[PDB]
C-alpha cells in the first residue's frame, strides 16, 4: 500500500467528509487495503511535533513514492500566515512552507475539492488572503511534480476513490512514471479525470425534454419542469452526478433544487447568483 | 517548575488548532489557543445576492454545513419577510437533525475514542504516544474498535437521511429562503425512517452504552475541565410556526445562577486576535472584520466573544444543562450499575461532573438520544405532499438574524441588505464560544480556562491536554470562518 499524506489548508474539511461516505469501497476498505494513510490531521492518532516528525520520516523514507493530497487552497499573502498547519523544532509551518517541503518529493499531488484545484471560495470576490490553487502555486515555485485535480465542493467520494485507483492501476500496469503519464493523459484541460468530468449535466439531464419544451418550474418544490429559471447551472457544468447521484444514490442537486456547477474552475463567482437563470 | 508544551496541530478535531500549555507541579496552569487558518467569509459574502448566502456559508465547515444553512435561511427569512410553510419547517428540522446524529457519532468514535482505544496496527492508528494511558481491557478495547468500524456506516447513513430532503451532504441544496426545496413523499419518508431505525438502534444499543462503559474506567476524568462552569444556549429546531416553543429553549447559566438569553449582550473582542484594534468590542449588528495578521500580541484568528462580559461555553453539555431534560433509559441504568448514582434529570449529575472532560462527552451521547426522540416525533408530524417552500422577493434594503444551535453549540448569522445586495454579514459560531483566546480584560476563553489543572504527569505524553480539547468537539473552521 503506497504512503499517503493528507494536508489541509484553507479547507472546510469537506473533502475528507465526503470521502467517508464512499460506499463501495467503504472508507474502511480504502484505508486498510488500498492506501497507507500516514498523515491526516483529522483522523490520525498522534499529534503535534510528533505527528509532523512521523511524516518527514516517511517522506524521507519514500522519497518519490508518497502521494500528497491537498484539501483547500494555499493562502500566500501575509507570508503564509493565513494558514498555519503545524510547529516542529519551534518553527511554525505555513501551507506555503509545507507545500514547498513536500511537493517536490512526491510521486504525484492530488488537489481535492474546488478550493485546492481552482482556488474556489477563499479565492473568490471579497477575499484578501491571496488564496491560490495548488497547480498554480507549484509552477510559480518551480516544482514540476504532477498534479491531478479532483474538483467538487465537495467532490463525490467516487470521484476521489475513483481517481486513486485508476492511478495505482496505471502504475501497477506500467510502473510509476509510466502510470503517471497514463494518468496525466486521461485529463481534460482543467486537470480533471475525464472518467468523471467528461460528460455534461445538461446534455444528460432527464429534464432536458422540459428544457426544450420551455416548461420551467416556478417554485422549487415543483419537480415537473426544468430548473433553468430557478438557476440551474447544468448547461455549463461537466460532471457525472446525473448518473451516480449522491449519498448512496438517495438524491442529487438538480432533482432536489438546482445545480451550482461546483466542479467548475470559476466556482463560485462565475456561477453566482446561484438562483437566477 | 514551569515547562512549556506546544501541540500543533491538535489532531482528531476539525481544523487548524494550536494549543499551548505551561506545566508546573504536574498540572496545567496556563493555556493559549491559536486558530491558525483564516478565510474571511464575512467579507467574501459582501455584495452578493442575499440568496447566495445559503450556499456560501456552508463552505465555512464541512462537518456542520446544515447548521450554517439553517442559521442563514433563518436570517434571510427575517430579512425577506418570508413565511415558511408549516410543512417546510418540519422538513428543515429533519434535514438538520439527521446531521446532529452524524456529527455526534463522528466525534466520539472517529475523533475522541482513540483517546481511550488502541485502533489496529496500520497507519493512521500508529505511530502514537508510548505512554498513551489506554486503560481498556483487551476485550473492551476490541469492542471499542468493532464499533468505530461500525460508526463508519452509521454516520454514512445519517448523510443519506440528510441527503433525501437536502439533496446532498456535505453541503445541502435543499434549504433555501422560504423553507425546503423538496416536498417529502410517502416513498422517501420510508427511506428516511428505514435508515432512522438502524440509527435509532445503534445509538440506543452501542453508542450511549459505550460512553458510560468507557467513562466508568476513567472516573478521574469527571474531576477536571470544569472551567468557568458557565453555559450558553440560544434555541434550535422550532416546534411552532410562531417562534416561541423550541426543541432547545434559550438560556444562560453562570455562577450557579440561571438567567435569560439577550442577544444584544453579545460583543466580540479582538485584543488577542489578528484583527484591527479599531474593531474590538462591537456587537454583531455593528460588526466589521479587518484581518491584522501581523498585530503584536495577538495569537489566534478566532475572535473573543463574551456575553455581558462573561466567557461562556456552548454545545451538548451547555444545551442539556440549560434545558435539564429527563435522562435517557440506558443512562439511568448504567449510572446505577457502573457509577452507583441516582439521577432522573440532567442536572442530577451536579455542576462538577456534568462540567467535566468526560461529562461533555456524555452530554453529547445523551443529547443524541434526545434527538432520536425529536426526529421520531417529527416523522409523525411531517405530512407527505404538503408544500414546503415559498418564493419570496429580494428586499432592496433589509436586515435579519438567524439563531440556532449547531451540533457544537450556539450559532447565529446576522445579515444587512442594501440596494438588494449583501452589505454586511456576521457569524458567531459554536467553536467561537469555546476555542477563543482571551478578551481585552485578559479573561481567558472558556476552553483556555477548562485546561487549567489538567494532569500532565508525563510531559512527553501530554495525552490529557488533547483529551480535554477533544471533549469540546472543536471546529476551528467554524471558529474563524
Ligand atoms: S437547466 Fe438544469 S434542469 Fe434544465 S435541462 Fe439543464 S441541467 Fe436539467
Ligand atoms: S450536480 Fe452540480 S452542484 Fe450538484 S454536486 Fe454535481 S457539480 Fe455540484
Ligand atoms: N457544529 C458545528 Fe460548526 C462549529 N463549531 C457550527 O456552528
Ligand atoms: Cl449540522
Ligand atoms: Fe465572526
Ligand atoms: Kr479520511
Ligand atoms: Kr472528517
Ligand atoms: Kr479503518
Ligand atoms: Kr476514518
Ligand atoms: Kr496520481
Ligand atoms: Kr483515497
Ligand atoms: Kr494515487
Ligand atoms: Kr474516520
Ligand atoms: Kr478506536
Ligand atoms: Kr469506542
Ligand atoms: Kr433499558
Ligand atoms: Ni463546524
Ligand atoms: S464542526
Amino acid at each position: 500500500r503506497p504512503p499517503v499524506f493528507w494536508l489541509q489548508g484553507q479547507g472546510c474539511t469537506g473533502c475528507s467528509v465526503t470521502l467517508l461516505n464512499s460506499v463501495h469501497p467503504s472508507i474502511a476498505d480504502v484505508l486498510l487495503k488500498v492506501i497507507s494513510l500516514e498523515f491526516h490531521p483529522t483522523v490520525m492518532a498522534w499529534e503535534g511535533e510528533h505527528a509532523i516528525e512521523h511524516m518527514r520520516k516517511v517522506a524521507e523514507k519514500f522519497k518519490g513514492k508518497f502521494f500528497l493530497v491537498i484539501e483547500g487552497s494555499v493562502p500566500v499573502e501575509a507570508d503564509g500566515k493565513y494558514c498555519i498547519i503545524g510547529e516542529a523544532n519551534h518553527h511554525e509551518i505555513s501551507m506555503v512552507d509545507a507545500l514547498k517541503e513536500f511537493g517536490p518529493n512526491a510521486a504525484a499531488v492530488l488537489a481535492v475539492g474546488t478550493c485546492a484545484a481552482y482556488g474556489g471560495i477563499p479565492a473568490a470576490e471579497g477575499s484578501e488572503t491571496g488564496a491560490t490553487a495548488v497547480s498554480k502555486f507549484l509552477g510559480d515555485n518551480g516544482i514540476k511534480t504532477p498534479v491531478v485535480n479532483i474538483p467538487g465542493c465537495p467532490p463525490h467520494p467516487d470521484w476521489i476513490v475513483g481517481t486513486v485507483v485508476l492511478a495505482l492501476d496505471a502504475i501497477k500496469k506500467n510502473g510509476l512514471e509510466g502510470g503517471l503519464a497514463e494518468v496525466v493523459k486521461v485529463l481534460d484541460s482543467d486537470g480533471r479525470p475525464t472518467p468523471f468530468f467528461g460528460r455534461n449535466i445538461h446534455e444528460n439531464c432527464p429534464y432536458l425534454d422540459k428544457y426544450d419544451e420551455g416548461v420551467m418550474s416556478a417554485t422549487f418544490t415543483d419537480k415537473v419542469g426544468c430548473r433553468y429559471d430557478l438557476g440551474c447551472k447544468g448547461p455549463m457544468t461537466m460532471a457525472d452526478c446525473f448518473e451516480r447521484k449522491w449519498n448512496g444514490g438517495v438524491n442529487w442537486c438538480v432533482q432536489n433544487a438546482v445545480c451550482i456547477g461546483c466542479v467548475e474552475p470559476d466556482f463560485p463567482d462565475g456561477k453566482s447568483p446561484f438562483y437566477q437563470a | 517548575g514551569r515547562t512549556t508544551i506546544a501541540i500543533d496541530p491538535v489532531t482528531r478535531i476539525e481544523g487548524h488548532l494550536k494549543a499551548e500549555v505551561v506545566v508546573e507541579n504536574g498540572k496545567v496552569v496556563d493555556a493559549r489557543l491559536s486558530g491558525g487558518m483564516y478565510r474571511g467569509f464575512e467579507t467574501i459574502l459582501r455584495g452578493r445576492d442575499p440568496r447566495d448566502a445559503s450556499q456560501i456559508v456552508q463552505r465555512i465547515c464541512g462537518v456542520c454545513p446544515t447548521a450554517h444553512s439553517t442559521a442563514s435561511v433563518l436570517a434571510l427569512d427575517e430579512a425577506f419577510g418570508a413565511k415558511v410553510p408549516n410543512n417546510g419547517r418540519i422538513t428543515r428540522n429533519l434535514i438538520f437533525g439527521a446531521n446532529y446524529l452524524q456529527s455526534h457519532i463522528l466525534h466520539f468514535y472517529h475523533l475522541s475514542a482513540q483517546d481511550f482505544v488502541q485502533g489496529p496496527d496500520t497507519a493512521p492508528f500508529v505511530p502514537r504516544f508510548p505512554k498513551s494511558d489506554l486503560r481498556l481491557s483487551k476485550e473492551l478495547n476490541k469492542a471499542g474498535v468493532d464499533q468505530y468500524i461500525e460508526a463508519l456506516e452509521v454516520r454514512r447513513i445519517c448523510h443519506e437521511m440528510v441527503a433525501l430532503f437536502g439533496g446532498r451532504m456535505p453541503h445541502v441544496q435543499g434549504q433555501v429562503v422560504g423553507g425546503a426545496t423538496e416536498i417529502p413523499t410517502k416513498e422517501k419518508l420510508v427511506e428516511y425512517a428505514a435508515r432512522f431505525k438502524k440509527v435509532r438502534d445503534f445509538v440506543e444499543q452501542k453508542y450511549v452504552p459505550v460512553v458510560y462503559t468507557i467513562g466508568s474506567k476513567y472516573k478521574d476524568m469527571f474531576k477536571v475541565g470544569q472551567g468557568f462552569k458557565a453555559a450558553l444556549c440560544v434555541g434550535a429546531f422550532p416546534l411552532d410556526n410562531s417562534g416561541k416553543k423550541h426543541l432547545f429553549m434559550p438560556g444562560v447559566y453562570a455562577k450557579g445562577k440561571d438567567m435569560p438569553f439577550d442577544p444584544s449582550k453579545i460583543k466580540e473582542y479582538v485584543k488577542y486576535s489578528w484583527f484591527a484594534e479599531e474593531t474590538t468590542g462591537l456587537n454583531y449588528k455593528e460588526g466589521k472584520t479587518i484581518p491584522a495578521p501581523d498585530k503584536a500580541g495577538a495569537y489566534s484568528f478566532v475572535k473573543a466573544p463574551r456575553y455581558d462580559g462573561l466567557s461562556l461555553e456552548v454545545g451538548p453539555l451547555a444545551r442539556m444543562w440549560v434545558n435539564n431534560p429527563e435522562l435517557s433509559p440506558v443512562g439511568k441504568k448504567l449510572l446505577k450499575d457502573l457509577f452507583g448514582i441516582s439521577a432522573k434529570k440532567f442536572r442530577d449529575l451536579g455542576e462538577e461532573a456534568a462540567f467535566s472532560l468526560m461529562g461533555r462527552h456524555v452530554a453529547r451521547a445523551e443529547e443524541t438520544y434526545y434527538m432520536l426522540g425529536a426526529i421520531e416525533g417529527w416523522l409523525k408530524e411531517i405530512k407527505a405532499g404538503e408544500d414546503t417552500v415559498v418564493m419570496p422577493a429580494v428586499p432592496a434594503s433589509a436586515e435579519g438574524t438567524g439563531f440556532t444551535e449547531a451540533p457544537r453549540g450556539s450559532l447565529l448569522h446576522y445579515v444587512k441588505v442594501k440596494d438588494s445586495k449583501i452589505d454586511n454579514y456576521q457569524i458567531v459560531s459554536a467553536s467561537l464560544w469555546n476555542c477563543n483566546p482571551r478578551d481585552d480584560m485578559g479573561q481567558r476563553g472558556a476552553v483556555e480556562e477548562a485546561l487549567i489543572g489538567i494532569p500532565v504527569d508525563d510531559i512527553q505524553n501530554p495525552v490529557n491536554v488533547a483529551r480535554l480539547i477533544r471533549a469540546f468537539d472543536p471546529x476551528l473552521a467554524c471558529a474563524v470562518h
